[PDB]
RNA sequence: UAAGGUGAUAUGAACCGUUAUAACCGGCGAUUUCCGAAUGGGGAAACCCAGUGUGUUUCGACACACUAUCAUUAACUGAAUCCAUAGGUUAAUGAGGCGAACCGGGGGAACUGAAACAUCUAAGUACCCCGAGGAAAAGAAAUCAACCGAGAUUCCCCCAGUAGCGGCGAGCGAACGGGGAGCAGCCCAGAGCCUGAAUCAGUGUGUGUGUUAGUGGAAGCGUCUGGAAAGGCGCGCGAUACAGGGUGACAGCCCCGUACACAAAAAUGCACAUGCUGUGAGCUCGAUGAGUAGGGCGGGACACGUGGUAUCCUGUCUGAAUAUGGGGGGACCAUCCUCCAAGGCUAAAUACUCCUGACUGACCGAUAGUGAACCAGUACCGUGAGGGAAAGGCGAAAAGAAC
RNA sequence: AGGACCGAACCGACUAAUGUCGAAAAAUUAGCGGAUGACUUGUGGCUGGGGGUGAAAGGCCAAUCAAACCGGGAGAUAGCU
RNA sequence: CGAAGGUGUGCUGUGAGGCAUGCUGGAGGUAUCAGAAGUGCGAAUGCUGACAUAAGUAACGAUAAAGCGGGUGAAAAGCCCGCUCGCCGGAAGACCAAGGGUUCCUGUCCAACGUUAAUCGGGGCAGGGUGAGUCGACCCCUAAGGCGAGGCCGAAAGGCGUAGUCGAUGGGAAACAGGUUAAUAUUCCUGUACUUGGUGUUACUGCGAAGGGGGGACGGAGAAGGCUAUGUUGGCCGGGCG
RNA sequence: UACGGUGCUGAAGCAACAAAUGCCCUGCUUCCAGGAAAAGCCUCUAAGCAUCAGGUAACAUCAAAUCGUACCCCAAACCG
């Protein structure tokens, strides 16, 4: 049984990383929402 | 929980 | 070593000491690492002294 | 965009109204064309994307007046 | 400033030691003072083997609220309140009730 | 030429352990906890200046801090750099 | 300002200080790694790789500075192509990104209601996007009124759920006029009569008033119970202070405070007189906003769904008069009245609270009140967007239990 | 030579039994099919919601699919329980 | 000289209730008359926490398998040592990438975790441990693709895209054997190498690029030959003669 | 002896045969479905400099930074 989560750090950062978020107007609104909510981890960047 | 399995199908009273 | 008797000094003797304050700092750090520094306060003291001398350098550097 | 360089006419929005009065969002676009105007003062051709009303405005005024207005607005032509 | 200082003779106003008299040993920022031989607690101290292990039931002073002590006049022989005034430009404490400087 | 104010920051401590003892014993290598920046050239210059010994080569590694659970909180110790400084021939001073 | 102090869990260690560079508090400075608009290029954020210049150099290395893009301005340069322009380089100035609501604008649902549903409603709402400010917007009649008059805009209470609009259904819903809050008017389209002529805008001085640390600040003892007194009992005192909080039980007089009276080296807000800087004063005469008003077609906004539909805005096609002229007065015409579009600026009353302080509550009190009284937007869940807890109380004192 | 043959790896999933609060939210055991190809597989990339992709089953699109998920409109509405 | 609360008792009212009081509790409560309501719970397959029931029941997760002696220990079926036995051996061995992130090694501890015990552990606590010119990344180069100065287009947001710049899963320099730690080793050590640059000295001379050309540089299948890894046997050497 | 291991010494260390799916081989043969790119690399010159610079070749010297490296990795350490 292959499951849905097949981790890959490169794909993770290219898909949801900080620079991926900053690339688009909508990704920068994700960061604004998570900053407003007070999220300790802003992105998947560690 | 977070996952509730679908109940088994009833006997087809058809 | 206060700020009065360091502001009376000059940019060169004051660059001398802060170099030798650093030296002192490195010796105290190695001594504390080996476990021979039974005076923990000397680290904070020489650190604040280095900060003081660098402050006075930034003042004497023009403004 | 579909904006007249002379008059500033741009697409507006309104309704398509059917006979049953069904309203549908629609756009009214300006009658835009790219046209080379002969600037005699500059002895050259300047291409502007203008509506037909903009062409009428350039006929009424001069192309020099309209180009001065564009420059005042800061629009590059 | 503070009305009760370190090397200051005080009398206890409240508690088991009411009326007892001693001198302050140190002032705690929590608003409590340690007075010599006043608030004696019996502490069951574990025999720490590292430095020295007398262990035993030691008799320590416990902090007492500064509210609960007043400085002793020794001229009127009773508890007295403290005001502040300026003599020679310097702020000094004086007693109320025979307003002499401390 | 690395400046002495930088050399006096490069070195942090000597690293005391069984492997460090064995290294100084039978390979003439002193083990140091150095700064994090701490290039090999900076470490060599600093050892040769401050310990006034003759350095052959510097091997460096970064030690990643351990995740420790102090009380009921998850903490992590800082990463630090370790330098194996091989002295040339004579001896430590 | 000070006799204590070296932030907390959190004790120790090593020390600092006690009469004025211990600490603490405030002003002004300094320092301020890396990432991030991130801006030298790149990048899987907190990393990788540079170029140029200056300086140092134990000679091979080091330090610092600069190097993004766009807009505007300027200088130089510069093609096809003669000039020229495009383009290029450099320099200066500005912007960029973030932020809770309020504001203006560009777009813009559907659920739902209509007991179905399509016109209609929801609703110009949610939401997306752009932009600004401390408020914004609007704003000095081509406005109303009704032969009487009012006199910019905005906001509140009426008018009035009225007149109307409306598958005349569900629903939507004014204005006129009145009472208030607050009021403020100007400028260009222009030439001559004066040449910092009132203002206005930025600077420097002062004065006053705050603000950012602070200072002083009254007056209670005895006895009973009690572990402890602030409680009871008795006798006193202060009060421009009996707000509040703490202290071993409930304290005006134990403490911190409170009323009250003072305080600022420095920075700073406001108010006022100013000293410079710049435009501009007032008078005469003139001018007085054209692809515009209006029209046709299609839409939208007006309470008003095209209706008999005025008015406004426009995508499209047209197109005046120009003050012996034109707009409006709810189809339209005549008369009369009233105003002067096609150029702009403008405070106040009005909106909101990310945030600061003080105060308040017939608000909650740990399943409540914020999700979060507690190391909570955490643990944990999810690829991600995102979702999202539980968990307070020993005692007065740790005296937290030697043996 | 060959979408040739038999048959491991590998990729599948025809039958049966077990399991069905499982060892497992799809398996195990015994057999079974393809196994040089229209094959299989690693890494990276692209296509997105009335959209994608589909040797087509309305299949698949993160254990979710006749319109994914998250947040919002939103306390939709509910003559029903 | 004992509040609220809790827990009994007695009395009392038509009822919701009330009153008194013992014990607990240890600091609050509140008449009366008015006033306001988050004002009364058994149900909503209600929500949260706690605790039952089934029940000391099913199960303890591959039917590869254990036995014994000694040790340690409070305690040994499970740990350590030993001797047997059994199981895998195209793996159930070894080395990596991905992913994880200290699980590695040592000492110590056994509460919780481990489907039992545990002295043991990938568990707790503390300490140690990762050494590179040559391995990899970084770096140079590019693919798919991404971004993209200007540009073109688009109500806005933005879309596409040129120059360019990124982007490996591909191309591009170089290290081997032996030894060594409790834990690293092509990194440490020993021995023996190699590569690419910089700077000098010397000698001889045309060098010079965002440009040209070559090269890099490439499919499937098949067959054979030559080899080697590797194995077998013999020889040799050491040991044995059961 | 910590009886876990530590230290010292150390013979022979050859041949034949067999043999890969590994290497020669990015070869060869054949087929059609006709099988990356760019750089490093070699070479050629342009402008430009030709004494210089630069290139080539010896020898010498210097440098080669930084980051990863433990451990699991058909697994009790990854996804379930
Ligand atoms: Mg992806
Ligand atoms: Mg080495
Ligand atoms: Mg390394
Ligand atoms: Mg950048
Ligand atoms: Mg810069
Ligand atoms: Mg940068
Ligand atoms: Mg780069
Ligand atoms: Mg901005
Ligand atoms: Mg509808
Ligand atoms: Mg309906
Ligand atoms: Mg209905
Ligand atoms: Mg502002
Ligand atoms: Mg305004
Ligand atoms: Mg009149
Ligand atoms: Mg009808
Ligand atoms: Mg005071
Ligand atoms: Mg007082
Ligand atoms: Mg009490
Ligand atoms: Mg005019
Ligand atoms: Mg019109
Ligand atoms: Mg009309
Ligand atoms: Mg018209
Ligand atoms: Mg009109
Ligand atoms: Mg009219
Ligand atoms: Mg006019
Ligand atoms: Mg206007
Ligand atoms: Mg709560
Ligand atoms: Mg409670
Ligand atoms: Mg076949
Ligand atoms: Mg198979
Ligand atoms: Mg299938
Ligand atoms: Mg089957
Ligand atoms: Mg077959
Ligand atoms: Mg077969
Ligand atoms: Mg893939
Ligand atoms: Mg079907
Ligand atoms: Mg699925
Ligand atoms: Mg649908
Ligand atoms: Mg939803
Ligand atoms: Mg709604
Ligand atoms: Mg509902
Ligand atoms: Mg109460
Ligand atoms: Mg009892
Ligand atoms: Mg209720
Ligand atoms: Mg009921
Ligand atoms: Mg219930
Ligand atoms: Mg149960
Ligand atoms: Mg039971
Ligand atoms: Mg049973
Ligand atoms: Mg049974
Ligand atoms: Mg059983
Ligand atoms: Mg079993
Ligand atoms: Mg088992
Ligand atoms: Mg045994
Ligand atoms: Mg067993
Ligand atoms: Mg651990
Ligand atoms: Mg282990
Ligand atoms: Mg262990
Ligand atoms: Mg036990
Ligand atoms: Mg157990
Ligand atoms: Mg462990
Ligand atoms: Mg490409
Ligand atoms: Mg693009
Ligand atoms: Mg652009
Ligand atoms: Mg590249
Ligand atoms: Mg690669
Ligand atoms: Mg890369
Ligand atoms: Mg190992
Ligand atoms: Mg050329
Ligand atoms: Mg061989
Ligand atoms: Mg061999
Ligand atoms: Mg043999
Ligand atoms: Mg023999
Ligand atoms: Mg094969
Ligand atoms: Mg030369
Ligand atoms: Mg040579
Ligand atoms: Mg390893
Ligand atoms: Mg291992």
């Amino acid at each position: 049984m292959k499951r849905t989560f097949q981790p890959s750090v490169l794909k993770r950062n290219r898909s949801h990383g900080f620079r991926a978020r900053m690339a688009t107007k909508n990704g920068r609104q994700v960061l604004a929402r998570r900053r407003a909510k007070g999220r300790a981890r802003l992105t998947v960047s560690k | 929980p977070v996952y509730i399995p679908r109940p088994r199908p009833p006997h087809p009273r058809l | 070593m206060k700020a009065k008797e360091l502001r009376e000094k000059s940019v060169e003797e004051l660059n001398t000491e802060l170099l030798n304050l650093l030296r002192e700092q490195f010796n105290l750090r190695m001594q504390a690492a080996s476990g021979q520094l039974q005076q923990s306060h000397l680290l904070k003291q020489v650190r604040r002294d280095v900060a003081r001398v660098k402050t006075l350098l930034n003042e004497k550097a023009g403004a | 965009s579909r904006v007249c360089q002379v008059t500033g006419k741009r697409p507006v929005t309104g309704n398509n109204r059917s006979h049953a009065l069904n309203a549908t969002k629609r756009r009214f676009l300006p009658n835009l064309h790219s046209h080379r105007f002969w600037v005699e003062s500059e002895k050259r051709f300047v291409t502007l994307r203008v509506s037909a009303k903009g062409m009428r405005v350039i006929d009424k005024k001069g192309i020099d007046t309209v180009l001065a207005e564009l420059r005042a607005r800061g629009e590059k032509y | 400033a503070a009305k009760i200082r370190r090397d200051d003779e005080v009398i206890v106003l409240t508690g088991k030691d009411k009326g007892k008299r001693g001198k302050v040993k140190n002032v705690l920022s929590s608003g409590k003072v340690i007075v010599e031989g006043i608030n004696l607690v019996k502490k069951h101290q574990k025999p720490v083997p590292a430095l020295n292990q007398p262990g035993g039931i030691v008799e320590k002073e416990a902090a007492i609220q500064v509210s609960n002590v007043a400085i002793f006049n020794a001229a009127t022989g009773k508890a007295d309140r403290v005001g502040f005034r300026f003599e020679d430009g310097k702020k000094v404490r004086f007693f109320k009730s025979n307003s002499e400087t401390i | 030429m690395i400046r002495e104010e930088r050399l006096l920051k490069v070195l942090r401590a000597p690293h005391v352990s069984e492997k460090a003892s064995t290294a100084m014993e039978k390979s003439n290598t002193i083990v140091l906890k150095v700064a994090k920046d701490a290039t090999k050239a900076e470490i060599k210059a600093a050892v040769q200046k401050l310990f006034e010994v003759e350095v052959e080569v510097v091997n460096t590694l970064v030690v990643k801090g351990k995740v420790k659970r102090h009380g009921q909180r998850i903490g992590r110790r800082s990463d630090w750099k370790k330098a194996y400084v091989t002295l040339k021939e004579g001896q430590n001073l």
